[PDB]
Parts: structure tokens; sequence; C-alpha cells
């Protein structure tokens, strides 16, 4: 007998649900963040 | 802060927690209380 587990999922009729690294300051490098993307440089204000 | 016992002033609000439902609601009650300075205990 064998665990088989029918992998049945609710795709897009709901807003989701089932969905890092290092600082890195003063330098001009890409970065992206938990929404929002970018290149510019990282500095601490 | 009490100047003559009216709510009237410059207000801010903010958000506080969101839900990501994805339901339509249309009505609306609230669940009120009831206490005395409700058949036996007044408001
Ligand atoms: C949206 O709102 C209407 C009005 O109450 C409701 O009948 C309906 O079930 C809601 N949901 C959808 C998916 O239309």
């Amino acid at each position: 007998p064998y665990r088989v587990v029918v992998l049945s999922f609710e795709l897009l009729h709901a807003p989701a649900t089932v969905c890092s690294t290092n600082l890195v300051k003063n330098k001009c490098v890409n970065f992206n963040f938990n929404g929002l993307t970018g290149t510019g440089v990282l500095t601490e204000s | 802060n009490l100047v003559r016992d009216l709510p009237q002033g410059f207000s801010a609000l903010e958000p506080l927690v969101d839900l990501p439902i994805g339901i339509n609601i249309t009505r609306f009650q609230t669940l009120l209380a009831l206490h005395r300075s409700s058949s036996g205990w007044t408001a």
C-alpha cells in the first residue's frame, strides 16, 4: 500500500494564500523587495 | 480633547488588517450592549 495523496487545489477563484538576501549599502545595485523591484544605490535615510 | 462636548476636528485614519476573502457583503448590523447608569437591564 502507498500514501497516494490526490493533490487538488483551488486555482484563481479567490485571492491567493499559498505563495531573501543581504542588505548592501551605497552601491549601484539591482534590488527587489517583497512587492517592488528596481535598480539604484541603496542607502540609509 | 474637551472643548464643547461634540466631535469635530481634523482626523486621520490608518489601515489595521486586511482579509483577502473574495466575497461580497451588502448588509450589516452591529452587536450592541446594554447597561444602566434589555427587559431587565436597560441601555
Ligand atoms: C456579489 O454580491 C451579490 C449581491 O449581494 C451577491 O448576490 C453575490 O453572491 C456576490 N458574489 C458574486 C460572486 O457575485
